[PDB]
């Protein structure tokens, strides 16, 4: 089970004749992708997210398939989130770069995202509009009209004047708030991890973005499995996002 | 019900020490130990036999077993050494009156002094919380010999090390109980060495 690749002949293809479509993809000699996965799997005052580690090294493993240099931070408070994602939108890189991948994964709350610190009564949360501030067309001039992909695993649980349609542009982001229920299985991690992997592996060299996403939900149109269903949220492309596997 | 077999019988200071082959859930201590998750989530293994057994679904008791342990822990999970302890429900009928939840380690086939040091205070907890409570008799699964990997040689070992470290007056009976014949020969003879 491997990530399969689009032949050239079709990425050359698909560039030229959908051109105002698609987002358009650097060359790949001069192209610096950079991606970022944070994941807190062990925490202070909340219980821990067992399988975290096989999520991480399957969510590297993919996002280094599709061509990015993928920096790895763990156990983070939410004040080092913010400051290592406001640091990974200041890279160089990016400006040499067409797309960016972000991956968080920890407990949520409905407003954000957990930090290692958290308590219902000493909160430790990183607002989910703090991290599209971050990276909007304002703060984060590097991947202006570039897609930002928010892969976000927030499980639920932890407690027991419009310039944003101006300036928040090409984001795409994509929500599992399940409860950690993660099995004490040794082949895999989380059921959301593993199905999006495997939906990039299988589909990426034919399907956007977009289509890879609606793939992934397929897999949870099931009764049994409807209520964990992921969303796609604060959606705002204006193309097609086109990985292009192996080009 | 189905055969205990005692396959040893010992003085480990007052203790004392039994090794049966049969179901813990049928065994005749005032105490039980589950090898629990640090989530009491007992969908497999002797976690789940107990609980099935305790409540008639393995559901309910994990849902009993987490109130219980935020009850005792202010916490939703616990950690190596830490004992949960819920009623036996349904297992009173024989003689049992309690569970002892303790977590093992997770070896996945290899083997430290670290992992050893976690099986040590996950199998030393429950003798400590039996002698806490005054209970008089308790019987212990091989924790982390299945599911979690751990060699069964090493658990049984570290299980001794355990009785024979720990200070009790209250605690008379204590037994180690093997499922399957095979792992039950084996550890008659981690036994006999020491
Ligand atoms: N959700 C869960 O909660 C538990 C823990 O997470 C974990 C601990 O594993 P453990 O510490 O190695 O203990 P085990 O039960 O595996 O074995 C312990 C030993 O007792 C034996 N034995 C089994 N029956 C009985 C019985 N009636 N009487 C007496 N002896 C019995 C076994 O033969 C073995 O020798 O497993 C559980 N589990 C499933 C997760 C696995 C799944 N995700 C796929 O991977």
């Amino acid at each position: 089970d491997a990530l399969k690749l689009c032949p050239h002949e079709e990425f050359l293809r698909l560039c030229k004749e959908r051109a105002e479509e698609i987002y358009p993809i650097k060359e790949r000699n001069n192209r610096t992708r950079l991606a970022l996965i944070i994941c807190n799997t062990e925490f202070d005052h909340l219980p821990p997210r067992n399988g975290a580690d096989f999520d991480i090294t399957g969510m590297k493993e993919l996002l280094e398939g599709l061509d990015y240099s993928v920096d790895v931070e763990e156990n983070l408070t939410a004040r080092d989130m913010e400051s290592a994602l406001r640091a990974f939108a200041t890279r160089p890189e990016h400006k040499s770069s067409d797309s960016t991948f972000l991956v968080l994964m920890s407990h949520g709350i409905l407003e954000g995202i957990c930090g290692t610190v958290h308590d219902e009564k000493k909160p430790d949360v990183l607002l989910y509009d703090t991290i599209f501030q971050i990276f909007n067309n304002r703060n984060c001039l590097s991947l202006k009209d570039k897609p930002k992909v928010i892969i976000v695993q927030a499980a639920r649980g932890a407690n027991r004047a419009v310039y944003k349609t101006h300036v928040e542009k090409d984001f795409i982001a994509f929500c599992s708030s399940t409860p950690h229920n993660v099995s004490w299985d040794s082949t895999m991690g989380s059921i959301f991890i593993t199905q999006l992997i495997t939906c990039f592996q299988k589909y990426s060299w034919c399907c956007h973005l977009e289509e890879v996403f609606r793939k992934v939900q397929q897999s949870f149109e099931t009764p049994r499995a409807k209520a964990q269903m992921p969303t796609i949220e604060r959606l705002s492309m204006t193309r097609y996002f086109y990985l292009f596997p192996g080009n | 019900g189905r055969p205990m077999e005692v396959l040893f019988e010992a003085k480990v200071g007052d203790i004392t020490l039994k090794l049966a082959q049969g179901d813990i859930t049928q065994y005749p201590a005032k105490a039980i130990v589950n090898a629990a998750n640090k989530r009491l989530e007992h969908g497999g293994g002797v976690a789940y036999a107990i609980a099935k057994a305790c409540a008639g679904d393995a559901g309910l008791y994990t849902e009993i077993s987490k109130k219980a342990m935020r009850e005792q822990f202010g916490r939703d999970y616990i950690d190596h050494g830490e004992v949960v302890v819920t009623p036996a429900m349904n297992l009173e009928e024989r003689g049992i009156k309690y569970v002892f939840h303790t977590v093992g380690p997770i070896c996945s086939g290899m083997w430290s002094e670290e992992l050893k040091e976690k099986l040590y205070k996950a199998f030393l907890g429950p003798l400590e919380k039996a002698e806490e409570m005054g209970v008089e008799s308790i019987a212990f699964p091989a924790v982390s010999a299945g599911i979690y990997g751990c060699d069964l040689e090493k658990v049984v070992e570290t299980f001794l090390e355990a009785v024979k470290n720990f200070k009790g007056s209250a605690v008379k009976e204590v037994a180690l109980v093997i499922y399957d014949r095979k792992s039950a020969e084996v550890a008659l003879k981690v036994f006999e060495r020491s």
